[PDB]
């Protein structure tokens, strides 16, 4: 939160209004905490809103800071028992503590290279545009864009995924289908991490004839 | 709201050992750094040591490496100094400040904060009042002052007529004696035509040893 | 080890003009780790720059450093009246800090020849056993001047000592006091104290003497 | 909500109206980048809605904003609470209606829900 | 296509009164910067005064503040100079231009717009027409050429053979006689086997006088 | 009184070569407020870069200024037939401009000797009462030389005025008119009148005269 | 045509201060097309800068080129042991490259007195009416020196070939061997062979002499 | 992986024509830049002339015009240079590089990457192997040696008991005699107590000859 540093350089004030983005992104988030009459009526989200639901349980979190302390794509097994697959898509903390908050800590803090300026506004704008998306939408968008899943972490997903091979040539060849048929739900913000939960779907029925009804 | 606070004067005979304080105040000592350096009357800089909360290791200076000892305190926000071996090359002022830089790939990061500054003088002398004699002036323009000599230790007090004369005042630092008593002077150039009429009155004052004189300034009075 | 050295160890100059200080390392330091600070009588140092070119927070644009290797150089582009100064360079290399000996800032003044006067020991003074002759140049410039102690034209050395005025903020001038230490014996064996005066406000010495006894 | 008249009037034209004009630092290009980046999302809003756009988006009002608003909107203290812990929901039962734009201003109406019925028992029915 | 029109030469008498103009085209005065710098001849560059449209203020040089005034109309988009208690010092050639520099945050800026040129000549000398002279020639390559004695004022202008020769042709510049009038030479190096055949007339014009002469250069003896 | 100097006052190189003039100032002027420009003869001043580093629109990429506080160099990395010319500098504070004298650029031009030859006053001209006599140094470099007048070997001082032409555009040479102004009586009192030239091209002086005819 | 000259020729100094190599160019050259490589003994030169202040891939940070126009310096700050060796300017224009003749770098070492030696030929040469007679400088420095011949004290030049050794690695000294070439005939002719060595090691020159 | 791979070492009498190869593999010549740069015995660099594949133009220094000619073989990324009329002059160490300097307005851009280096020696003298002299010695520090004389071309090997003795040895570079053969010497320093029992023989073997001859060096008397 507190920024020490007030330097009067005009490097620093873009970090600076640049770094405020971030602590206002994140503050946004902990905010939110023809016959179709005989159809049927269901929750599809219901089973995306169960898993962000046992996220909010303690612990949970740094099981998942556990398994991904190395790698990015961990399969984690949560307390109730079933298995889901977890991954971490860019890391910020390490940037901003590292780099960042020992330098601004400090009464004078100088930044030389302006490059260092955009490198961080090029790794924080998936984060600012990952939050537009959720507060217009209350934590529940669809379908989902490259900025909450680029199609190299989409398809990374899909072949990890616990499904069968001939499904895995399905999804992977059409992909922006999928996205249209997926909702990306926010779920929680807590211990320095956040984390959101995506819902995919998997086809159980391929290959069966289909036919098309017109009628006038 | 970052305060540096350090112990009162001290005064401490050869071979004695010393101890100076550095308290912190609304800020954190683990995450600052804290370092201790002197300046000898009339002279340059000198560094000695540091400690740096970012990493919490201290350094010392290959000179002062066998005698001198830095202590942080983090529950209390404050650091201490502690040097053994007193000399009379040691007698200077002593401040604490913030001289650690972070260095990463982005840029650099510095404070700058700093104590009052804690006098230590070490002599063998004790307290005593100081001398007060008379200057007395005589061409056209004549000047007038008083003698301090012989006294201990620092620091003295030295006015005309109670802060009352401004004007033409040049009052000198004072000097160590072979003695191991220091000497100063203080005067004020003023016109000759008030040798006569106006009263010059010269007030000393030494705090350690509460010792006031007041001295009346004459041309000749013979 | 790691010697700093500056040059010049006095400067003197009038506000507006542009103040060059130089300080060379005995060796390599890396620009990060470099900074420049400046103290004034009576004050703890200041901050000025850090990691050669990088101006500390609130220090006016007109202060700025530059430098790499061994050569570095701090400067003031146009002096104003705060300025007037002790400037210190510091080294630090794997954090251990060296300074060095500090340039002075002075200012030019035009040259001014000291109001001489001679001061004999008090009469209650001699009744103490020493006798302390004073010698006053009062209100001169430039810095440098000489003090020398005739007593009965014999030279005196080594039982003088001066103390040396700060630059006043008015006249820009110095002022110096030379305090003679003679017993009262030693004081009541010669007649004449005279004290030679020289300074380069005077184009021959200007000389203030008494003799013993007259009052 | 933003002075675009301020910077460039008194920090470009100037420069511009001459014949042969200087950028010396670049960080002013980026300060004007960022400043400029917020006019040309909300015109792009409005391109595509033709002046009336729902949900109310964060280019459209800060959330910093919005609370300044209905802090000082005219409704009541249970009001206030209710919106400012929820208002993702009240941008989404809110239009923005793009105004006008002369006399070197732009101005655009917000539209926002008051919720006059607060509290009440709600129950939801489901049938087959 | 922004123009700057300055005023016609202009003789003025010691102790007189000169006024010159300076119009813009293409731009507007308020929004633009106009000083006054002159030029003695072979001398230096000097300023004298300016006119900044951005504030409405206008700037004198101390040397002339005592006894120079400057006028702007913005509804002719026009500029005016008037100095007055003219001596023979004052005699140069006078400039408008845009040395405006105008300073924000963000960079700098600034125009460079000229006039052509003012001529102003000030002597007590009336006007009068010149004298031509033959310099007649006589090692492997000769030179001949014509002498423009005592006139007044400035300009005037020379050709050889109503333009026909230009290789060689060093036309010198004029120098202020003790008299108050002006004397040039204008010279060409020719070869020594054309003495006897080729005809040699140069053309002199001197505007202010009306006078213009061809005058035939012939070798002798 | 803000006072400018300009070194050198006459700089002469070869083209191509690098061109480095010197502007400095008695006293520290803002950087935003100086400038530079460049005056051919005949032609109002062009400006070329303001607040030191900055070029003006339009103008060749060679040229580049820099300088602080007292002392500006403007540098032409390569010379152009076309930057032979007078290069002024300019400072301003409070919006109070001032002039330096300007430094003059030459064409480095391998030293000649000139070509000396002199004219005695026409017979129409001592029909009008004034006899001058022409001395004419054609084709010389550099412009550096002395010219001087004997009228039977008596030394004249104080009665010549001398013209210089500005370098040809094609051989890059001067050349210089010597105009002796005497009366008819002076004229006509003595017997030799000689023209004694001397200059770098020369290895010794070069005199030549003529009698009454 | 382009005519690079560097100052100094050779620049002998300490690891760990700082080398500041000059360039210099007869002519103005284009700082894109300006670069500075470095050649070990028996390898290719390798790259190092390039248009002045461009490192190249692979390059440490202590490098580090400037300069424009007519002069360009390619400067390392704070030498390593590798960086010890020969630095050729390259200047280029319209594809027309040209390289100065290089400035050496070498250690600086306390100065070091030379091991002298002479050696006679074996007489198994002498069989082949050809005498070679070695004079040795061991393990000295810095690397001028001086050696001079003298047959019956008489001045021999013209018949004397010396080579030289890289600096070695471990005591970084020099050593050196001037191989005098004479017949059978004239080596029979004198007595005493003498061979004169000055050097900064040396206070007053060291010679070493036998007889036939 | 790029790798370049000149010829083998050559030796050409003078007036004779020499090629050298350099062939690239694991990349194509049209997007490289190939140079030819020569280092004399001992002496400084010399450019000699390149090939640029971006433009497919060569280009040759005003030196070499008259007697240097370069090849470039697209099919078999291959580069060669050819050189007629040798002296004993172009004697020296022939490299092929990558100098090219690609220049745009966004930056710039550049290749290194280098032959091993091929030896060309020229001079009218066949191969022939050296004749080993000793260099026997006679306080406390003792120097030895052997002499290899009179052989043609480099290189000759020196080892002191094949190995054994590294600390102190100097082998010195070969010198040309005006005779046009190569000549050098082999030294190291041994303490004069172990001139009585170690025995110290210099291994020499020359590849152009195959003449390997070792040399014992004893105190003489």
């Amino acid at each position: 939160k507190e920024i020490k540093c007030n330097g009067t350089d005009a490097k620093v004030k873009l970090i600076k209004q640049e770094l405020d983005k971030y602590k206002n992104a994140v503050t946004e988030l902990q905010l939110l905490m023809f016959l179709g009459f005989l159809l049927g009526v269901g929750s599809a989200i219901a089973s995306g809103v169960a898993v962000s639901k046992v996220l909010h349980l303690e612990g949970e979190v740094n099981k998942i800071k556990s398994a991904l302390l190395s790698t990015n794509k961990a399969v984690v097994s949560l307390s109730n028992g079933v298995s889901v697959l977890t991954s971490k898509v860019l890391d910020l903390k390490n940037y901003i503590d590292k780099q960042l908050l020992p330098i601004v800590n400090k009464q004078s803090c100088s930044i030389p290279n302006i490059e260092t300026v955009i490198e961080f506004q090029q790794k924080n704008n998936r984060l600012l545009e990952i939050t537009r998306e959720f507060s217009v939408n209350a934590g529940v968008t669809t379908p989902v864009s490259t900025y909450m899943l680029t199609n190299s972490e989409l398809l990374s997903l899909i072949n990890d995924m616990p499904i069968t091979n001939d499904q895995k040539k399905l999804m992977s060849n059409n992909v922006q289908i999928v996205r249209q048929q997926s909702y990306s739900i926010m779920s929680i913000i807590k211990e320095e991490v956040l984390a959101y939960v995506v819902q995919l779907p998997l086809y159980g029925v391929i290959d069966t004839p289909c036919w098309k009804l017109h009628t006038s | 709201q970052v305060q540096l606070v350090q112990s009162g004067a001290e005064v401490k005979k050869p071979g004695a050992t010393v101890k100076v304080s550095c308290k912190i105040s609304g800020h954190t000592l683990i995450k600052l750094s804290i370092h201790w350096v002197r300046q000898a009357p009339g002279k340059g800089l000198e560094w000695m040591g540091g400690y740096e909360g970012e990493v919490d290791e201290i350094f010392y200076a290959q000179k002062f490496q066998h005698r001198l000892t830095v202590i942080a305190d983090t529950a209390t926000d404050t650091v201490y100094m502690e040097l053994g071996r007193l000399t009379s090359d040691d007698t200077a002022v002593y401040f604490c400040g913030t001289l650690g830089v972070t260095v990463t790939e982005a840029g650099l990061g510095i404070d700058d904060y700093w104590g009052q500054g804690t006098l230590v003088t070490v002599s063998s002398a004790s307290t005593k009042g100081p001398s007060v004699f008379p200057l007395a002036p005589s061409g056209g323009t004549a000047a007038l002052g008083c003698l301090v000599k012989d006294y201990f230790p620092e620091p003295v007090t030295v006015s005309w007529n109670s802060g009352a004369l401004t004007s033409g005042v040049h009052t000198f630092p004072a000097v160590l004696q072979s003695s191991g008593l220091y000497s100063l002077s203080s005067v004020v150039t003023v016109p000759s035509s008030s040798l006569g009429t106006q009263t010059y009155i010269c007030n000393v004052n030494h705090k350690p040893s509460n010792t006031k004189v007041d001295k009346k300034v004459e041309p000749k009075s013979c | 080890e790691i010697v700093l050295t500056q040059s010049p160890g006095t400067l003197s100059l009038s506000p507006g003009e542009r103040a060059t200080l130089s300080c060379r390392a005995s060796q390599i330091v890396s620009r990060n780790h470099l900074a420049w600070y400046q103290q004034k009588p009576g004050q703890a140092p200041r901050l000025l720059i850090f990691g050669a070119s990088s101006r500390a927070t609130g220090i006016p644009v007109r202060f700025s450093g530059s430098g790499s290797g061994t050569d570095f150089t701090l400067t003031i582009n146009g002096l104003a009246p705060e300025d007037f100064a002790v400037y210190y360079c510091l080294s630090s290399d794997s954090s251990i800090f060296t300074f060095g000996q500090g340039t002075k800032v002075d200012f030019k003044r035009t040259v001014a020849a000291p109001s001489v006067f001679i001061f004999p020991p008090s009469d209650e003074q001699l009744k103490s056993g020493t006798a302390s002759v004073v010698c006053l140049l009062n209100n001169f410039y430039p810095r440098e001047a000489k003090v020398q102690w005739k007593v009965d034209n014999a030279l005196q050395s080594g039982n003088s000592q001066e103390s040396v005025t700060e630059q006043d903020s008015k006249d820009s001038t110095y002022s110096l006091s030379s305090t003679l230490t003679l017993s009262k014996a030693d004081y009541e064996k010669h007649k004449v104290y005279a004290c030679e005066v020289t300074h380069q406000g005077l184009s021959s010495p200007v000389t203030k003497s008494f003799n013993r006894g007259e009052c």
